[PDB]
């Protein structure tokens, strides 16, 4: 019974520390989607002026 | 660094391997990789937001767009503005979660310190080089109710006394 209840133990702190970390790289690609419209931008103007 | 959160993450996708009732956890944190690998792949895959016109504009020599196109790159320049939507819902999610962390923490904890205990009284005090049914029917009257419900069923036969216990007899 002690065996089960270890491993448990363990489990109870760390998983609240990936619980955020999760949330926490989610935010990151918020950010990575403000880098895409840029990209884009950039993009479509270097087209152009290759066809000019 | 990145390696540290996906250090905790595929740590825990195998802490969760040690647990179950949890067969998706570990599928969201495997969505939150690939997602954080493809943010740096975007991020690397970029073409700068700015013309070249170092170069590319002394390139042309029909200049008369590549000030149109610099100055309308210059004004949406902010093409996409900032965004920290995680603040609401990572507070929330963190309130519930740290909750329930707690709880669970705290609850096994309190198990393991319960078993030590138990397994010294066991080791103490066990009444096993000396034991008399009245020990036993003094430590449980669980002993009598079955002795008892037995008398009542009328069977005098028990499994549990040949099932390990011996059973030697004439016949």
């Amino acid at each position: 019974r002690i065996d089960s209840v270890s491993q448990l133990q363990n489990v109870a702190e760390t998983t609240k520390v990936l619980f955020d970390v999760s949330k926490e790289t989610v935010e990151l690609e918020s950010e990575a989607f403000e880098l895409k419209q840029k990209v884009e931008l950039a993009h479509e103007a270097k087209a152009v002026l290759d066809s000019w | 660094a990145k390696s540290a959160a996906n250090k905790l993450d595929w740590a825990k996708v195998i802490s969760s391997l040690r647990i179950t009732g949890s067969t998706a956890t570990q599928l969201s944190s495997f969505k939150k990789r690939n997602d954080e690998a493809r943010r740096q792949l975007l991020e690397l895959q970029s073409q700068p937001t700015e013309v070249d016109f170092s170069h590319y504009r002394s390139v042309l020599k029909n200049t008369s767009v590549i000030d149109k196109i610099e100055s309308y790159v210059k004004q949406y320049k902010p093409v996409k503005i900032d965004a920290s939507k995680q603040l609401q819902v990572i507070e929330s999610f963190e309130k519930h979660a740290m909750t329930n962390a707690k709880e669970t923490e705290s609850l096994v904890s309190k198990e393991l310190k319960d078993l030590q205990s138990t397994l010294d009284n066991i080791q103490s005090a066990r009444p096993f080089d000396e034991l008399t049914v009245d020990d036993l029917t003094k430590i449980k009257p669980e002993i009598d109710a079955k002795v008892e419900e037995m008398v009542k069923k009328g069977k005098w036969d028990v499994p549990g006394y040949k099932d390990r216990f011996g059973n030697l007899n004439v016949m």
